[PDB]
């Protein structure tokens, strides 16, 4: 009873994703601190609109790792520009470790629970992320009273119920005795997408732009020889290749890492490239003069 | 002091931040979002690394009235050196898309926090341009030709989006679209080649219109534009020279190599055909066998 | 060759392993390793220069 | 051949292994190793040959 | 099961808790690595004279 | 996507032997002997040694 106690869908905006990665990757090999500013609506929806980075702390992430001088000043600056939002959580990194809360980080979550009891704790690894979907998970505490008397699960109702999880390690131990994980949902508009797609006007100008023809001849030369040398490799493939079982032929005549497939790719890249080069040249002739 | 701003690289953090910030003040109807941009400056490459709003008002009754809070700029500096000392004020973004002369005077203000000339980074947030989502200009002061005075003016200096590496990771994550222009396969670049012709053609159309308005409606002759156009006429391909003729020989050289490749594939594709028919040959026999084999199965049930 | 067993050989001194750990007990445990790969012939060579 | 302390034995080990490995097994597609010597008094007794 | 598991059975494990995956009946030894390059001899009684 | 993992940064290790076509056993230069998955359409015709 009392609190709903179902884990939020955290909607992190595009600005807030990129900003977190920016402060994390400069700071490696070290931890980073920061406060997450958003709006909370519904009974399980937090929208993390923006973030701000708390300067690098000399003791690392802890319960003293927010200085009240920076904090107050920083939120005061957002109030003068109308960018103001409310602290709905906190972020911290482990720079070399995947997502979980150490003893200190859970104790920090106990403090942020006081201020807002739907608070999120987001753990960002800055360097382990190559997709940028991965190694960002959000956690939110489930009530203490809930833990004891075994009314702990109640996060599976009022969500999709598609869960994404891995690791036993610290992660899982953290889960059982404290918090519940749910995936990071990404929100965007088509104005943020539109900005990314453009990369100047030299994006399209380059399609007309034609390289040195010294280079083209070189690429085409290499490719011609390559197809002969792989045709011979393919000749060995059809040396007989009529003995039993397909699997024993694959290993024997090198049907694994197939010479037929290799010829095919080689031909196509060159064929299509020279197609565009003839076309762009002809375009140039007729268009200019 | 330095006049070094020849290349302006933009992190994608700056363009999405300017998109948010316009909407967190709610400026509209030729009201503007004026904030700071930070990065590195005093250098040949400028990297625009970050952006923030500032308090700012824009009056439509007279453009020489706006508000700016100076104390905000001094307090934001203290904070940003703690996060990152590689970040410093390098100038200001302006929402645009219209550049004005009063903006030169805002410019002067920003010349008192950075040694270099401030960069005024026009970021269109209204998304009217299908290209240029960044245009960059820097105020420089020079004696203009043709009996003209010393003018303080905003000259275009090259800019491109290039992204930081740390930024990249998120750019990859948020782009999950197929990308009509990405420079892919044969297909992707035939769509491009057409797009590219209409790009250039429209750019060429602006030049025509401009020229007409100089002698019709008496626009001020700006001799910089006109100088560039002399070289346009001087780099025109001229036919009937041995160069053009060698280019037509080279189109056959290239198509020659394309022909040999096309035959080579015809053998692969026929190889695949041969190999299926062998399978089907076998399968005819296997299906035939089932019919015989039933008899053998039926007989056992009766016996046992 | 004719025996039809796994002629492993083993060249030189066997203190040479050190990059997963020392060669001061792969002599000993050789007994075990050889047993596993039955039927196996160990050509533990050491030309001798210990005097 | 010496092995007076442990540190005589280490030099010896390098000699042993050089000979055994020298040698052909699968047979050499190299030119077989070249060596230079100020004198042969400080080579082995008969293991070069 | 403990039934499948014998002593001297090589087993694969995880990094998150070392829980088993599969039994292996393969053995990776410094001896195995030396054998593996050399492979079998091509020698026979008459490759060696006298 | 796979091309990125394929590319730098990497840590060197040393292939021992296969235990399965799609899981092999290696030892890293960090000092840890790891069972590791093998990405397909890698030359497995030189991987086995």
């Amino acid at each position: 009873t009392g609190r709903d106690d179902t884990k939020e869908t955290v909607y992190i905006s595009s600005i807030a994703l990129l900003k977190m990665l920016k402060h994390g990757r400069a700071g490696v090999p070290m931890e980073v601190m920061g406060l997450m500013l958003g709006e909370f609506v519904d009974d399980y929806t937090v929208n993390v609109v923006d973030v701000f980075a708390m300067p690098q702390s000399g003791t690392g992430v802890s319960v003293e790792a927010v200085d009240d001088v920076f904090q107050a000043k920083m939120m005061d600056m957002l109030k003068q520009t109308g960018r103001d939002q409310m602290v709905v959580g906190w972020y911290h990194s482990h720079p070399g470790f995947g997502c979980w809360l150490s003893s200190v980080d859970v104790n920090t979550q106990k403090s942020f629970e006081q201020l807002n009891s739907r608070a999120v704790a987001v753990v960002v690894d800055p360097i382990q992320s190559v997709k940028g979907k991965v190694v960002i998970d959000a956690f939110r505490l489930i009530d203490t009273g809930a833990l004891i008397n075994n009314l702990e699960p109640r996060q599976t109702t009022s969500n999709t119920g598609l869960l994404n999880k891995a690791n036993i390690q610290a992660l899982i131990h953290g889960l059982n005795r404290h918090y519940y994980s749910l995936n990071i949902d990404y929100h965007k508009t088509a104005k943020e997408t539109k900005m990314l797609m453009n990369l100047h006007k030299e994006q399209w100008q380059s399609g007309l732009k034609m390289y040195d023809y010294e280079e083209k001849e070189e690429s085409n030369l290499a490719a011609t020889k390559s197809m002969v040398k792989i045709a011979e490799q393919y000749s060995k493939r059809i040396e007989e290749e009529k003995e039993l079982t397909e699997e024993e032929l694959k290993t024997r005549y090198v049907g694994r890492q197939d010479p037929k497939k290799h010829l095919s790719e080689t031909a196509d890249e060159t064929l299509e490239n020279n197609i565009v080069s003839v076309l762009t040249a002809g375009v140039n002739s007729v268009a200019i003069k | 002091m330095s006049l070094q701003h020849e290349k302006v690289t933009i992190a994608p953090l700056v363009l999405l931040s300017a998109l948010d910030h316009y909407e967190r003040t709610q400026t509209k109807e030729n009201k503007r979002c004026v904030g700071v941009i930070l990065g590195d400056a005093n250098s040949s490459t400028i990297r625009v690394t970050n952006s923030f709003a500032l308090p700012f008002e824009e009056d439509e009754k007279n453009s020489d009235v706006w508000f700016l809070d100076h104390n905000y700029i001094e307090n934001m500096n203290e904070m940003c050196k703690k996060i990152n000392a590689k970040e410093k004020l390098i100038g200001w973004y302006h929402s645009g898309p219209k550049l004005r002369a009063s903006d030169l005077k805002i410019n002067e203000l920003f010349k008192k926090y950075t040694q270099n000339n401030p960069l005024l980074l026009i970021v269109d947030v209204k998304q009217q341009g299908v290209g240029l989502p960044t245009d960059a200009y820097v105020a420089i002061e020079q004696v203009k030709d043709d009996g003209t005075s010393t003018e303080k003016t905003f000259l275009h200096l090259p800019c491109t989006i290039e992204a930081e590496e740390a930024e990249e990771i998120g750019v990859e994550h948020l782009l999950r679209d197929v990308r009509d222009q990405a420079a892919g396969g044969l297909s992707i670049r035939l769509t491009n080649q057409l797009k590219s012709l209409k790009g250039l053609q429209s750019k060429l159309k602006d030049v025509v219109e401009y020229l007409d308005k100089v002698i019709n409606k008496e626009l001020p002759i700006n001799h910089t534009i006109l100088g560039k156009l002399q070289d346009v006429f001087n780099l025109l391909p001229n036919l009937g020279t041995p160069d053009d003729d060698e280019i037509d020989v080279e189109n056959h050289d290239r198509i020659n190599i394309s022909n040999n490749l096309q035959k080579a594939l015809t053998v692969k594709t026929n190889d695949e055909l041969m190999v299926i028919y062998i399978s089907n040959l076998v399968r005819s026999i296997i299906a035939f066998d089932d019919l015989i084999e039933n008899k053998i199965q039926n007989k056992k049930i009766q016996e046992q | 060759h004719h025996t039809d067993c796994k002629f492993i050989r083993v060249s030189g001194a066997e203190l040479v392993q050190k990059y997963i750990g020392e060669g001061s007990r792969m002599v000993r445990e050789l007994f075990v390793m050889a047993r596993e790969h039955a039927p196996s012939i160990i050509f533990m060579d050491e030309i001798d220069s210990i005097g | 051949f010496d092995a007076q302390t442990g540190s005589d034995r280490e030099v010896q080990r390098i000699l042993i292994e050089l000979l055994t490995q020298m040698d052909g097994f699968d047979q050499s597609t190299n030119v077989k190793v070249i060596m230079a010597t100020n004198r042969a008094d400080t080579l082995d007794p008969a293991l070069l040959r | 099961n403990v039934k499948d598991l014998k002593a001297s059975q090589r087993v694969c494990l995880r990094s998150d808790s070392y829980m088993l995956h599969k039994v292996l009946e393969n053995k990776a030894d410094p001896l195995v690595s030396l054998m593996m390059v050399e492979k079998v001899p091509d020698s026979t009684y008459d490759m060696v004279g006298g | 996507e796979v091309k990125r993992i394929q590319s730098v940064p990497l840590v060197i290790g040393q292939f021992l032997e296969p235990i399965d076509q799609n899981t092999g056993i290696v030892s890293s230069t960090t000092g840890m002997s790891y069972v590791v998955r093998i990405l397909s359409t890698l030359d497995r015709e030189l991987l086995k040694p």
